[PDB]
């Protein structure tokens, strides 16, 4: 009987050490977070503000404004149809050629892009702030334009397509699409890229690129309708609270079965992300798998049209 | 206002606290006396001791700690 | 003045939890005094002859 | 009660990292009882310049 | 300035009131964990008995007294029968002390026995007659007891029967006061005690009363005369209607009492002697006091009673 | 809860560690005081008796 493991009874001590030093780790950390959102909480009394005073070149969207001798990047206000309340809007005049309408960007994390399907339609954030000390705002602010606005402006013709990123490592990448249509709501939507080119791969007709066969063609966006968490439209028909792309606090996309690139995804810091950080365990943030990975957010990520000559 | 109703409760505890270290006292005793009471009758006696030198020591404080309150 | 109606907080609790003990110890001892009273019974009795 | 417990728990585990930190001035005590050796370094060189004074006196009042 | 007065320093003088008041009441927590403790350890002792094999010896008699004349010559126990319609029973004979003959009827030693008792156990008697000394087969050794209420009354109702009260300090100074007359009652007589013909060094606390209080204040401790009271039972010179004016509360022990008391060798055997206000169960002085030789606040450390028939003119 | 409340305290077992190491520590802080004082000190008295020396030895050529 020389078993006695009184052993399992000096372990039991090393072991209860730890696990006190961890759930009491765990209490001191919620005291921060009670605190900082208080803070914010507070913060959030009074909203933050912007004068922005709109230059006199109008048209109907940013390559007339260009063409118009509008040849600095602010925002300008567009009119593309007469029949259509004109808005506000930023455009790249300095990119290859100008005449960019940013329709989506993103490059602090300064807006919750994980929306409902209705704040999809018109669209959300801010689409530009006043520079420096100058007056008018020439510089750009992470928002969607919106699905209604976004449908109407590539449904008026040949329009092209640009798709900026920065890791935070510091390098850029381009993802060109000679082609591009957005459907309406009762079409949900429904995109369609081609003629691609460019340095970031085509995330959007192949699929993500360190996949396989059939695994690889269910991330195909070409072709997809639009959904968010609230309104499920991605490849799973098969319906359970479990297989939706879209979940809660996760960006509105074209989304297939899931995804090989979500710019409509979650800000996170740093860049690299792993399954534990994720609210859902999944790959929610910023990415475009074809050029980064699948835990990896983007720095910036910008995208910009200019019909098609 | 606010400080002034904390020595309401303040001391309404502290003298209950000395009418608890009191039974303590008379109970500590009435235990020491009871098992002595049981040399004869159980065939073993509890060894002990009593320490009342503790008792008047923090009975020593508490009162020499009982300032005024708030009424000047 | 800015913590001086904070404190009163932090020495609030030590109020509370003070009361806490206090309150438990009237009960430990109004327990421990049934568990004399049965030790009163078991020393009646004369050494076996 | 257990906020008790925690706040009683950190302050004896900062506390534990505090009582390391002043050991180590108890390593420059012994440089105060090595200044007790340094006062005895002086205080016997004055004791050896006086009487060096008074040896110089001892002359000029003997030349007078 | 009558207004740069705020006190800020209620922050400094708080601090120093929770830095004791929990250092107190964390140490009483502390406390009850070591009472806990040891009021289990004897729980536990407490279920197997203490013995004793006591040989009763051959020589018996009526009384202690007879059996000294009877040949019997050194102190133990012996059983004895005063009346025949009466069952015999034991008892421990001084024959040592004076010129023996002597019937022990209370005792005390260690405290050893438990004396806070109802009025029936009181009736009775209760507790160790003696004990096995060392390595005997006669029980040598005297043990704590009361003789009983009807069995002391009987043993001096039959003749002129004299009374012996031996004490000790706990610094090893004795006393004594003998009653060359003692008398108690029948039970319809609430044992009633009757004492006389007084000497002896350690004052005559029965019939007098006490040294020290004077006037009505004396004749209150007077044990002469007095019925017998238990904390179940009361009979003390108390006629104010209320359970707070009983001479014997609960835990207390049971004798004859006035308003309230001279001495009580039925009291609570406080170790060390010194016994102060907020040690005893009630406030009060409830401990064996013999006050016209210690006070009021000094329990005895040994105090027998021993009996014996009127001869020696 | 309470129990282990009244367990980690405790707390004081290491707080009168330092209230009895601080002081410890504070007793020989006066020591720094109380002697780089009287070292100092012992120094100006020390270098006032070479200049009695010098400003004594030069009576010396006078004589011969």
């Amino acid at each position: 009987q020389l078993y006695i493991d009184e052993t399992v009874n000096s372990n039991i001590p090393t072991n209860l050490r730890v696990l006190r030093s961890i759930l009491e780790n765990l209490r001191s950390k919620i005291q921060k977070l009670e605190s900082d959102v208080s803070a914010q909480m507070e913060y959030c009394r009074t909203p933050c503000t912007v004068s922005c005073n709109i230059p006199v070149v109008s048209g109907k969207e940013c390559e007339e404004i260009i063409r118009k001798g509008g040849e600095t990047s602010e925002m300008y206000l567009i009119q593309p149809d007469s029949s259509v309340k004109p808005y506000r809007v930023y455009c790249d005049m300095n990119t290859e050629n100008g005449g960019w309408t940013v329709i989506q960007n993103r490059q602090d994390g300064s807006v919750d892009f994980g929306r409902k399907w209705d704040p999809y339609k018109q669209g959300f954030g801010n689409v530009a702030t006043n520079t420096d000390g100058k007056n008018y705002c020439g510089l750009p602010g992470e928002y969607w334009l919106g699905n209604d606005k976004i449908s109407q402006l590539t449904r008026m013709g040949p329009t092209e397509l640009l798709i900026e990123m920065e890791d935070w490592k510091g390098d850029k990448v381009k993802a060109h699409y000679g082609g591009f249509t957005v459907q309406n709501e009762a079409n949900k939507y429904q995109i369609s890229v081609n003629k691609y080119r460019g340095t970031a791969g085509n995330a959007l007709m192949d699929g993500a690129s360190q996949l396989m066969g059939e695994n690889r063609t269910m991330t195909i966006h070409n072709g997809m309708f639009f959904s968010t968490y609230d309104r499920d439209n991605d490849g799973w028909l098969t319906s359970d609270p479990r297989k939706q792309c879209s979940k809660e606090d996760g960006g509105g996309w074209w989304y297939n079965r899931c995804h090989a690139a979500n710019p409509n995804g979650r800000y996170y810091w740093g860049g690299q992300y792993t399954w534990d950080m994720a609210k859902h365990g999944t790959d929610d943030g910023v990415v475009w798998m074809n050029w980064k990975g699948s835990w990896y957010s983007m720095r910036k990520m910008s995208m910009k049209i200019r019909p098609f000559f | 206002r606010k400080v002034i109703e904390k020595v309401q409760h303040i001391q309404l505890l502290q003298k209950n606290v000395r009418a608890q270290l009191v039974d303590m006292k008379r109970l500590e005793v009435d235990i020491d006396i009871k098992i002595r009471s049981c040399r004869g009758s159980c065939s073993r006696a509890l060894a002990r001791e009593v320490d009342l030198k503790d008792y008047e020591d923090q009975q020593k404080q508490l009162e020499q700690v009982i300032a005024k309150d708030l009424l000047p | 003045i800015m913590k001086y109606e904070a404190s009163i907080l932090t020495h609030d609790s030590s109020i509370r939890y003070l009361q806490e003990i206090y309150n438990s110890n009237n009960q430990k001892i109004v327990n421990l005094k049934e568990k004399v009273a049965q030790l009163e019974a078991q020393c009646q009795e004369p050494c076996k002859d | 009660a257990i906020d008790q417990a925690s706040q009683d728990y950190n302050r004896a585990n900062v506390l534990e990292k505090e009582l390391e930190a002043i050991t180590r001035e108890q390593e420059i005590n012994r440089n105060l009882l090595g200044n007790a050796k340094l006062e005895l370094d002086q205080l016997s060189s004055e004791k050896e310049q006086l009487t060096i004074e008074k040896a110089k006196l001892e002359e000029e009042k003997q030349i007078s």
